[PDB]
């Protein structure tokens, strides 16, 4: 109980990802807009910016 | 460390800016990504551990 | 400022936390230094909020 | 018959074909596309990688 500072344990989580071409499942909270066709615009399709 | 807890989660809209108010001394050493940048990228699958 | 806790260590270029956001922030150059000291017995105030 | 005229054309073609295939080769970064490092790393690491 009254152990040293370094002697105290630490619960560590090492969760990792895999950024590749496969269909993504877990993503951050954002929104979506309409899709224009004949217009040079910026796109952020599934991470591909 | 003897028995891992690997939970391969599925599709969701989990906001990674939720554990920013965790227990004191919450280090974030991302070797390959950025901590504050985890709010716009769409990851394929996350492999958690314990 | 009188910011306290491990968020003092979290005060750095980047590394956005739960306190360092709306307390103090510098441009992304930090052409200077940041001194900090534990004012435990100096500013010990119970109801000096 | 027209060997020395096709040689310069093939050379000028392979010089352009090899110049565009080296854009997909990472020189020590974590990705090749330009809009991939500026979307996953912080400026202190972005300006380095």
């Amino acid at each position: 109980p009254t152990y040293g500072v370094g002697h105290q344990p630490y619960r560590v989580v090492v969760l990792s990802f895999e950024l590749l071409h496969a269909p993504a499942t877990v993503c951050g909270p954002k929104k979506s807009t309409n899709l224009v066709k004949n217009k040079c615009v910026n796109f952020n399709f599934n991470g591909l910016k | 460390v003897y028995a891992w807890n690997r939970k391969r989660i599925s599709n969701c809209v989990a906001d990674y800016s939720v554990l920013y108010n965790l227990a004191p001394f919450f280090t974030f050493k991302c070797y390959g990504v950025s901590p504050t940048k985890l709010n716009d990228l769409c990851f394929t699958n996350v492999y958690a551990d314990s | 400022f009188v910011i306290r806790g491990d968020e003092v260590r979290q005060i750095a270029p980047g590394q956005t936390g739960n306190i360092a956001d709306y307390n103090y922030k510098l441009p992304d150059d930090f052409t200077g230094c940041v001194i900090a000291w534990n004012s435990n017995k100096l500013d010990s105030k119970v109801s000096g909020n | 018959a027209l060997g020395k005229l096709q040689d310069v054309v093939n050379h000028n073609a392979q010089a352009l074909n090899t110049l565009v295939k080296q854009l997909s080769s990472k020189f020590g970064a974590i990705s090749s596309v330009l809009n991939d490092i500026f979307s996953r790393l912080d400026p202190p690491e972005a300006e380095v990688q």
